[PDB]
């Protein structure tokens, strides 16, 4: 007409500018998606028959085993359970070396210090505490407890950095946090997850100040430990992300979920590149970890079993039976010679 | 809820098992004493899963079927312990009313009515299992004040079961028993109902402005072709296959298979093996990961009078390993030794990294030298590291 403010004439200009950038990204993502990983991996020769068996059985915990972590010496193992007890084993001989009882139940997280002289653990106490390890006679570990982290909900995962002086923590209050062990100071908080954070894994490149985490919002997020910001996020699972683990090169990571699938995301491709699943696998995956070369992905499921996946070709190369309840934690040895699974059946098993 | 997701998947399987054309045949067999209606054998379940789910290993199919039984979708008619056997044991489907997905967290007051009703059956001559009788004794002690009304409630249910179709009564009695075999399992059996403690819980002008900045940030990300990404993953993994103990047997043996720890002592020796030295050549990260590779890398650079870049990088990495109490004084020591004008081990940064670091030192922190370390790392990756790999020192280690 001759009047009219015509706000929509400029809103349509902004809508045609936001639509074009979105279509620009959709067309670029499709242009880069020229092949599938398993199609390229047809060039690779298939793996031979596997004969992995249980080599050690760690019996001692009084309730569900909830977490475990290898020591850098390739044989010692820290493990935590629902009854509140944390145990340090010499898994090669199965001898218990250290043990501490915590003031809470459901100690869902434990970790081994890079020096091998301390451990961190926590759970329903909404904290993460560092305990020293000594060769002391009648050693009283609880009297040396260092309270480091502190959240408003349960602790779901923890991990030392490249030294004994900092720990990462993931909590059910939707946050990850970096802490100074000596002082208990909060170095950085990581806000972004829309629900409980269930897991985390530090970047393999000790030069890299990044880590990945997974939560009940079906998302996996890569963080910058300097800025505290989420620099990359992935959402393709149909349920909770229970475990995340970096591919050995650091350019990719895998995840296990309650949707009975394991997926591989590549940070350079900025998309999920592989899905590890099968019609007969309907229980959720609780933990995942890679072999040394990254060719194999080990996963522990709530069906009491362990499924080993060819990371490149996608096919399942083994299924391992033994546990009589859920497999709650699974980690490959620091030298890749074995892997250890912890279960709700109160035991841990070392396989090779 | 995540616990519901596996129920729907199990219930989908039960839906396929009950198909008319390609389902499990449900028969009414007879024994020497009685006739048993609407049953099927365990081998029928195992062979159905093998065929219709394409499971090659029968142990895997038997294991999948044993978890469906434990969760209460089919049950053995002759055992309170819910499991599956690959033989002629007779099983019976659970009615969808007693399914675990049907909002079931039954109370002890409901179990007391059930156990009380059971002792009335068979002209009050039914004998509960030992664990059931011990459960009833605890419930009678707990609900001792209101026991007259639990008895009346169970006596009222028994009158309905008495005037009930004999064949339907036989099937429903076992189905109600199988329901309580899930929620009050036999001692020693996994309680499938136990759950993880984690899981037991403006104008439209600024809106378009929020979108445009969102999508533009996504376009700024540098991505790679899937062909290039797949090529780098395939070549990186193939590089370490000879080092993967799950794929190639370790020298001399895997300590977990042979109980011989000589492999661990060789890996920790200060004299490296040829494969260990060869691994340093895969990239600078491998040389820096290996403590012997780090020593030999540094030892070479000091012999060529060019170690300042690596010693600075090693100093910053140690800085991020220090407690936050020590980092302000340590930042000044790194600045004085490597970056300040007239420094003993002066490194050469670009003007952008040097200006940023000069301002970062004014307020020290753990990441004061990140922009500089990033630059020095790429510099060694293209200069100092190729010099080490090409040195006669490395070549004499690589050839033993």
């Amino acid at each position: 007409a001759t009047d009219g403010l015509h706000e929509n004439e400029t809103l349509a200009s902004l809508k045609s500018e936001a639509e074009s950038l979105k279509g620009k990204l959709e067309e670029e993502r499709a242009k880069l998606h020229d092949v599938e990983l398993h199609q390229v991996a047809e060039r690779v020769e298939a793996l031979g028959q596997f004969v992995m068996k249980t080599r050690r059985t760690l019996k001692g915990h009084g309730n569900k085993v909830l977490c475990m972590d290898w020591c850098k010496d390739k044989r010692r193992i820290v493990s935590s359970s629902q009854d509140g007890k944390v145990i340090v084993w010499d898994s090669f001989t199965t001898n218990k070396e250290h043990a501490v009882t915590m003031p809470c139940t459901w100690v869902m997280a434990c970790a081994y210090a890079p020096s091998g002289c301390a451990i961190a653990c926590g759970g329903l106490d909404n904290k993460c505490s560092v305990y020293p390890l000594t060769f002391d006679k009648n050693e009283n570990m609880a009297a040396k407890k260092k309270s480091v982290a502190m959240h408003t909900n349960y602790l779901s995962a923890c991990s030392f950095t490249n030294s004994d002086m900092q720990i990462l923590t993931a909590s059910g209050d939707g946050t990850c946090a970096l802490w100074d062990v000596e002082s208990g100071q909060l170095l950085q908080s990581f806000h972004g997850h829309g629900a409980d954070v269930l897991c985390l894994d530090l970047a393999p490149s000790e030069t890299g100040n990044t880590f990945v985490s997974g939560g009940c919002d079906k998302k996996a997020m890569v963080w910058d430990m300097r800025s505290g910001q989420c620099v990359q996020a992935f959402e393709t699972h149909e349920s909770d992300v229970n475990s995340v683990r970096y591919y050995p090169s650091g350019d990719a990571f895998a995840s296990g979920s309650d949707d009975a699938t394991c997926r591989l995301y590549d940070l350079r491709a900025d998309r999920e590149v592989a899905i590890y699943s099968k019609e007969s696998i309907i229980f959720g995956a609780s933990s995942v970890d890679f072999s040394l070369s990254g060719r194999l992905l080990f996963a522990g499921y709530n069906d009491y079993t362990i499924n080993v996946w060819d990371v490149l070709k996608g096919s399942r190369v083994s299924i391992l039976f033994g546990h009589e309840n859920r497999v709650s934690t699974l980690r490959v040895s620091p030298d890749g010679t074995a892997f250890c699974s912890g279960s709700w059946d109160h035991t841990l098993r070392v396989w090779a | 809820s995540p616990n519901m997701l596996v129920y729907r998947k199990m219930e989908d399987v039960i839906a396929r098992m009950q198909d008319e054309k390609n389902g499990i045949p449900i028969r009414t067999v007879k024994s020497f004493l009685s006739k048993i209606p609407s049953v099927f054998s365990g081998s029928d379940i195992v062979q159905w899963l093998i065929k219709n789910l394409t499971i090659e290993d029968p142990v895997e199919a038997l294991h999948l079927g044993t978890l469906m039984a434990a969760h209460g979708y089919f049950f053995p008619i002759s055992d309170h312990v819910l499991t599956l056997k690959d033989d002629g044991t007779f099983y019976r489907f659970q009615t969808p009313y007693f399914w675990p997905s049907n909002c079931w967290e039954p109370e002890n007051t409901d179990y007391a009515v059930y156990l009380c009703k059971r002792t009335m059956q068979n002209k009050a001559r039914l004998e509960l299992a030992d664990y059931e009788a011990e459960s009833l004794a605890r419930l009678q002690r707990a609900f001792a004040r209101k026991w007259e009304f639990i008895f009346m409630q169970a006596e009222a249910q028994a009158k309905v079961d008495k005037k009930r179709d004999k064949i339907e009564r036989k099937i429903l009695d076992s189905q109600e028993r199988a329901f309580w075999d899930v929620h009050r399992p036999v001692p020693g059996c996994v309680n499938t109902t136990e759950v993880d403690i984690k899981k037991s819980s403006p104008p439209t002008e600024d809106e378009l402005q929020q979108q445009i900045k969102y999508w533009q940030i996504q376009l700024d990300r540098h991505r790679l072709k899937m062909s290039k990404v797949a090529d780098s993953l395939l070549s990186y993994t193939e590089q370490y296959v000879e080092y993967d103990p799950f794929l190639a047997p370790p020298d001399p043996s895997n300590p977990w298979l042979s109980d011989d720890t000589t492999f661990w002592e060789l890996e920790a020796s200060k004299e490296p093996s040829q494969q260990r030295v060869k691994r340093w050549g895969f990239g600078m990260d491998e040389a820096l990961k290996d403590p012997v590779g780090r020593e030999q890398f540094l030892k070479f650079l000091e012999s060529e009078f060019s170690s300042e870049n690596l010693r600075f990088w090693l100093a910053v990495e140690d800085l991020k390993k220090r407690p936050i109490r020590e980092v302000p004084s340590r930042v000044q020591e790194i600045w004085q030794e490597f970056l300040a004008p007239g420094a003993p081990s002066a490194i050469n940064l670009d003007s952008k990294s040097y200006d940023k670091t000069t301002q970062n030192v004014k307020e020290p922190g753990r990441y004061t030298f990140e922009d500089a370390q990033e630059h020095i790392y790429k510099l060694m990756k293209s200069d100092s590291y190729p010099r080490f790999i090409r040195s006669s020192a490395y070549q004499e280690l690589l050839q033993a």
